[PDB]
């Protein structure tokens, strides 16, 4: 019963400035992790589904960087101890945004990027050419 | 209060590097290159010469940040092969496993 | 015989936690890591001064709850926040508590220079997994 | 059956049609002022709601990273351009 | 006395005029405070200031109201006056978002349900939460000792004047994530279930209290024994 009356939404105010398209996002997630991986995809895949954003997901190979360290604290030379980290990757494709959603979008997710996973955000623009291209000054 | 007297001469070794690393360039590009007279050439060989000897960049040694260890050092972490060992073998360094394959 | 991180045998009379009772082999296949943050991760960086600031609040922690604290902490860095989380025990008063956690949160987020949370969760008396 | 607001009031004050129409911005606030406008932050100051509440707090006060995240956030090279 | 006093308030309100000053809300605001000495002699002269404000232009705070709903309500049995002044106080305020504009605007929802509880309006009394709900109007409600004492008296009027089934969806939606309750307060939940003749929830009763800190509460012990027997 002791439910608010009314709510303020948030002002959103819409300019008089043209709007930036995007052609891709390319979301590249990295982890120590498969299953927080898979958790974090199906959040970000129906968070787009439910803005209306056409998505597409990879798993690009995964690296496994190696190293090895000595055994004992001194001497014993023959023995020794291999540690290795292991980099797992997702690549959520996004495709066809512009500059409003994309920023919507990317805020909601990467504010819920669980602890020890990294993001990479390749964002491809697409513009027009330059006013002085248009024709040769010569 | 650093680990050994050893890791504070590097502590120093490594500040005054640092204050004269642009005057160390550019007396050092004066030297690098065919193009100026010798005769400065040889002037700049003197100059850069008469820097205090802890000024010189190969002077600093990567020392373990935890046990002053000079040699066994992983850059990365900055720390000797035992402590490196002693924090990943309880499990205190994100993602950092023992490797079987 | 290999020694690191490994609760030897005793009588069946020394209590160990799950942490404590498994040993290096084990830290990806049973036990998970005591922090979690990008540092580690292919191409990134700072994996040095996380772990610098890690061995300091484990040791910031052990001395500032002294006698209270039941297992390892578990430290997690999300952006620019980071969260501390203890497992203590039920000893100390709750008011005492409060002030620690009002101190240890102010004290380490200037010292830091980001938003630093305390999360405890406290137990009757240490989680024993098994008797070694 | 008569509502409070109709009735006679107090003609001292003449009905002002509008306000200042220029403040004194440049001249900076008095002790008074500066204080006065603490005590208007209190009566709508309470404890934190939830976790949302608690991080936009944050954001308003700068500890917090300002989402989505710009890698250059707070460093403008002098305003400087590309040609110098 | 008063009439002295409004004189010298009315001079001073002539000399502003007459060096060109413009009132601002915190000139009624205070007028109002200082009309509160004089209990029944202001309330007239006090609702004259407040037609004044309006006329003006100068838009009353929840502080304005505070004022003058505390001098309009003193400890008279028939509030025959105070009834007008909180109604039609409730009628113009609905539905409006408020902002801080004098310090005292944090003290109004504490007197307005405690007028409620006098007068036992509990429709009153929903009005004036629900005012305190919409939008950001719920950071208005005050120190932490306005807001125990704003909930006693919201919640002890729902216990007597409201259906035991809505009571005990308040009980469940305010304690304890809105206040902890006082042992008069678990008294009165008791004496409501009693009335309703709901006296399968008294053990349930008991456990809350014991959480709340009511455990060696003498007078809530008694009351419990002696409904159940
Ligand atoms: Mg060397
Ligand atoms: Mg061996």
């Amino acid at each position: 019963v002791d439910v608010p009356k009314d709510l303020t939404k948030p002002v959103v105010t819409i300019s008089d400035e043209p709007d930036i398209l995007y052609k891709r996002l390319s979301v590249l997630v990295k982890g120590h992790d498969k299953a927080v991986l898979d958790s974090y995809e199906y959040f970000a895949v129906l968070a787009a589904k439910e803005l209306g954003i056409s998505i597409k997901v990879h798993e690009p190979p995964r690296k496994i960087e190696r190293f090895t360290l000595l055994q004992s604290v001194h001497i014993y030379k023959k023995h020794r101890v291999q540690y290795e980290m292991r980099t797992l990757y997702r690549c959520l494709e996004l495709e066809h945004l512009t500059g409003s959603t994309a920023d919507v979008y990317l805020e909601y997710i990467q504010r819920n990027l669980p602890e020890g996973v990294a993001m990479e955000v390749t964002k491809t623009q697409l513009e027009q050419l330059p006013e002085h291209i248009k024709e040769p000054i010569w | 209060h650093y680990v050994d007297w050893r890791m504070w001469r590097d502590v120093k070794r490594r500040k005054m590097a640092y204050e004269y690393a642009d005057e160390r360039l550019r007396i050092n590009s004066l030297r690098k290159n065919t193009i100026l007279p010798k005769i400065l050439q040889d002037v700049a060989d003197e100059e850069i010469a008469a820097l205090p000897r802890d000024s010189c960049p190969v002077r600093i040694r990567n020392r373990c940040v935890m046990t002053s260890r000079p040699r066994g050092v992983k850059r990365r972490w900055r720390l000797s092969r035992i402590v490196f060992r002693h924090l990943a073998d309880h499990g205190q360094l994100s993602g950092i496993q023992r490797a079987t394959w | 015989k290999n020694r690191a991180a490994r609760v030897r045998v005793s009588k069946g009379d020394k209590p160990v936690t799950y942490e404590e009772a498994h040993a290096p082999h084990y830290i990806a296949h049973r036990k998970g890591w005591l922090s979690l943050h990008t540092g580690n991760l292919d191409g990134e960086d700072h994996a040095a001064e996380r772990t610098v600031e890690d061995v300091f609040l484990r040791k910031f922690m052990w001395g500032t709850f002294p006698g209270c604290l039941a297992d390892q902490l578990v430290l997690k860095r999300r952006g620019n926040q980071l969260e501390i989380c203890a497992v203590v025990l039920r000893q100390l008063s709750p008011h005492k508590y409060y002030f620690l956690v009002g101190y240890s949160e102010t004290l380490l987020s200037y010292f830091y220079k980001c938003p630093v949370r305390l999360h405890l969760q406290t137990v009757p008396s240490k989680v024993v997994y098994k008797y070694l | 059956r008569k509502n409070i607001f109709t009735g006679k009031r107090l003609n001292i004050f003449d009905m002002m049609a509008v306000t200042k129409e220029a403040p004194e911005t440049d001249t900076s606030p008095s002790l008074w002022d500066v204080e006065f406008a603490k005590q208007l932050a209190t009566v709508n100051e309470q404890p934190l709601q939830n976790g949302f509440e608690e991080l936009i707090q944050w954001t308003k006060e700068g500890k917090l990273w300002e989402f989505p995240i710009n890698n250059e956030a707070g460093f403008d090279d002098d305003g400087s351009e590309f040609h110098e | 006395k008063f009439e002295e006093k409004w004189s010298k308030i009315l001079e001073l309100l002539r000399h502003m005029v007459a060096q060109k000053v413009k009132p601002n809300l915190q000139t009624f605001n205070t007028i109002l405070k200082c009309l509160r000495r004089f209990h029944v002699f202001a309330r007239s002269p006090a609702l004259q200031v407040l037609r004044e404000m309006k006329a003006i232009g100068i838009e009353p705070s929840l502080a304005t109201y505070h004022h003058i709903i505390r001098l309009f309500d003193q400890p008279g049995d028939p509030l025959k006056r105070s009834s007008f002044i909180i109604y039609d106080i409730m009628n113009e305020l609905m539905g409006k978002r408020f902002s801080p504009k004098d310090p005292d605007d944090d003290k109004f929802f504490q007197s307005a349900m405690s007028i409620c509880s006098s007068l036992r309006d509990l429709e009153l009394a929903y009005q004036v939460h629900g005012l305190l709900k919409t939008g950001d109007n719920w950071k208005f409600i005050g120190p932490d000792q306005h807001r125990n004492f704003y909930y006693s008296k919201f919640f002890d009027l729902i216990c007597l004047m409201e259906q035991i089934d809505v009571t005990l969806k308040w009980y469940e939606d305010l304690i304890p994530s809105a206040y902890f309750p006082h042992s008069q307060t678990m008294i009165h939940l008791l004496q409501a279930l009693d009335v309703a003749n709901r006296l399968e929830v008294i053990p349930k009763i008991w456990k809350d209290s014991k959480e709340y800190g009511h455990t060696f509460r003498s007078d809530l012990r008694e009351e419990i024994l002696m409904l159940m027997a």
